[PDB]
C-alpha cells in the first residue's frame, strides 16, 4: 500500500542512499535486507541529485484541537456566501528531468482575475528541498492550446502569492471575516494552495480584533483583510467541493442547467465563475 | 510515471505539517490530539557496538540506541518544506542519527524536541557527559 503524495518524479534509475532517502520505500533495493536497511562500506551518498517531488494527493482530514477544518459542510458554506470565491487552476506537466506531476500555470478566480505563474516545483536535493522553476509543457490537445503562450508569461511565485492576497483582501474586506474557496473536483486546487496557503490555530490580526486571514513571512505576523498590505500568504482559508453535492457530469453541463449568461470562454477564471454561479443557483435560487 | 515514496498511514500528518506556519508545533499538536507518529523511516541493521554519538557518518548505535537514516528522521525533509536554519540546509540529511530505543517509535518527534551537545556529540539528557 503506497500513496501518490510525495511521489518521486525524477527519471533516476535507482533509489537513494540510506542517509539521503526521506523514507524506507525510497531507499535503493541494494541496501535492503532482513526487513530493514544496511550501510554498505564503499557505497557513497549521491551529492548532485535533483529529484522533483509531487504535491498531488494532500489529505486535509485531520482533527487537531484548536486548528479549524479547511473543508466545511454545505450548511456552513451557505451561512458564509459573502466569503465565496470560485477557484480553478489550469496546470502544465513536468517534462525532461522529471515526469508524473502537474504544476499550477493559470490560477483563476470568480472575481474575473487570472494570474500566471512560472512552472515551479519542489525539488529534493542532498541538502534541502529547493522550491524552483522546473521544465514543463502544457498538456497536448486543442482544448489546452490556449496555455502555450502562458508558458513564457508567468510571474515568480513570490509575486503571485502577494497578488492573490491583495486581490482576496480588496474583494472581501467589507464582505466577510474569511474566504470560502468554491471548488469543483478539488484535488489540483488543493495542490495549488500549497503554493500560497498556510494553516494553524485561529489567530487575531496584529492591528485589530478581527480574525487573521493573512500571514507574512517577512515579520511572522498575522492580519485581517483590512490590514494585509504586503502580506504573502492566505492564512486558514475555508473551502468546499461543489462536485460532491450529487452532480454527475462535467462542470459546464451542470452550470448550464441554471444559467445561460456565463458562456464558457475556456480559461481558469471562467471555470471559477461557473463554479461559484452553480453553487449560488443550487443553494439560493427557487 | 514516477516512484512512490510514501504510505497512506502518513498522508494526513504530512499534509497537516506541509501547510502549517509552524510545522514543528503542528507535529507536536497532532500527536497530543491522538495522531500516530510518522512511520516509514529508514531504520538500520547494525552491531550495536558504536560510539553512541548523536549524528554520524556511519551507523554508531550503542546498546541503548537504534540507528536511522538522517533525512527520514527530519520533519522538514519528510514534508519537503523549508528548514529553520539561516541558510536553509539540513543537519540530518546525509548522516545517520542515533535515537534512544525508548524513543525509537517516534524518531521524527525525538529530533524535533532534542538537542545535541556540541562538546561531547551526544543527546542532552540521553548520554551527554558534560553536566
Ligand atoms: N529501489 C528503489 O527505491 C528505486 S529503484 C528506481 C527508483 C526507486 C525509487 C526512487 C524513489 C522513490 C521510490 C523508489
Ligand atoms: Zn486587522
Ligand atoms: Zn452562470
Ligand atoms: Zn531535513
Ligand atoms: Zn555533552
Amino acid at each position: 500500500n503506497v500513496t501518490g503524495l510525495f511521489k518521486d518524479c525524477s527519471k533516476v534509475i535507482t533509489g537513494l542512499h540510506p542517509t539521503q532517502a526521506p523514507t524506507h520505500l525510497s531507499v535503493d533495493t541494494k541496501f535492503k535486507t532482513e526487513g530493514l536497511c544496511v550501510d554498505i562500506p564503499g557505497i557513497p551518498k549521491d551529492m548532485t541529485y535533483r529529484r522533483l517531488i509531487s504535491m498531488m494527493g494532500f489529505k486535509m482530514n485531520y482533527q487537531v484541537n484548536g486548528y479549524p477544518n479547511m473543508f466545511i459542510t454545505r450548511e456552513e458554506a451557505i451561512r458564509h456566501v459573502r466569503a465565496w470565491i470560485g477557484f480553478d487552476v489550469e496546470g502544465c506537466h513536468a517534462t525532461r528531468e522529471a515526469v508524473g506531476t502537474n504544476l499550477p500555470l493559470q490560477l483563476g478566480f470568480s472575481t474575473g482575475v487570472n494570474l500566471v505563474a512560472v512552472p515551479t516545483g519542489y525539488v529534493d536535493t542532498p541538502n534541502n528541498t529547493d522550491f524552483s522553476r522546473v521544465s514543463a509543457k502544457p498538456p497536448p490537445g486543442d482544448q489546452f492550446k490556449h496555455l502555450i503562450p502562458l508558458m513564457y508569461k508567468g510571474l515568480p511565485w513570490n509575486v503571485v502569492r502577494i497578488k492573490i492576497v491583495q486581490m482576496l483582501s480588496d474583494t472581501l474586506k467589507n464582505l466577510s471575516d474569511r474566504v470560502v474557496f468554491v471548488l469543483w473536483a478539488h484535488g489540483f486546487e488543493l495542490t495549488s494552495m500549497k503554493y500560497f496557503v498556510k494553516i494553524g490555530p485561529e489567530r487575531t490580526c496584529c492591528l485589530c480584533d478581527r480574525r487573521a486571514t493573512c500571514f507574512s513571512t517577512a515579520s511572522d505576523t498575522y492580519a485581517c483583510w483590512h490590514h494585509s498590505i504586503g502580506f504573502d500568504y492566505v492564512y486558514n482559508p475555508f473551502m468546499i467541493d461543489v462536485q460532491q453535492w450529487g452532480f454527475t457530469g462535467n462542470l459546464q453541463s451542470n452550470h448550464d442547467l441554471y444559467c445561460q449568461v456565463h458562456g464558457n470562454a475556456h480559461v481558469a477564471s471562467c471555470d471559477a465563475i461557473m463554479t461559484r454561479c452553480l453553487a449560488v443557483h443550487e443553494c439560493f435560487v427557487k | 510515471a514516477g516512484n512512490a515514496t510514501e504510505v497512506p498511514a502518513n498522508s494526513t500528518v504530512l499534509s497537516f505539517c506541509a501547510f502549517a506556519v509552524d510545522a514543528a508545533k503542528a507535529y507536536k499538536d497532532y500527536l497530543a490530539s491522538g495522531g500516530q507518529p510518522i512511520t516509514n523511516c529508514v531504520k538500520m541493521l547494525c552491531t550495536h557496538t558504536g560510539t553512541g554519538q548523536a549524528i554520524t557518518v556511519t551507523p554508531e548505535a550503542n546498546m541503548d540506541q537504534e540507528s536511522f537514516g538522517g533525512a527520514s528522521c527530519c520533519l522538514y525533509c519528510r514534508c519537503h518544506i523549508d528548514h529553520p536554519n539561516p541558510k536553509g540546509f539540513c543537519d540530518l540529511k546525509g548522516k545517520y542519527v542515533q535515537i534512544p530505543t525508548t524513543c525509537a517509535n517516534d524518531p521524527v518527534g525525538f529530533t524535533l524536541k532534542n538537542t545535541v551537545c556540541t562538546v561531547c556529540g551526544m543527546w542532552k539528557g540521553y548520554g551527554c557527559s558534560c553536566d
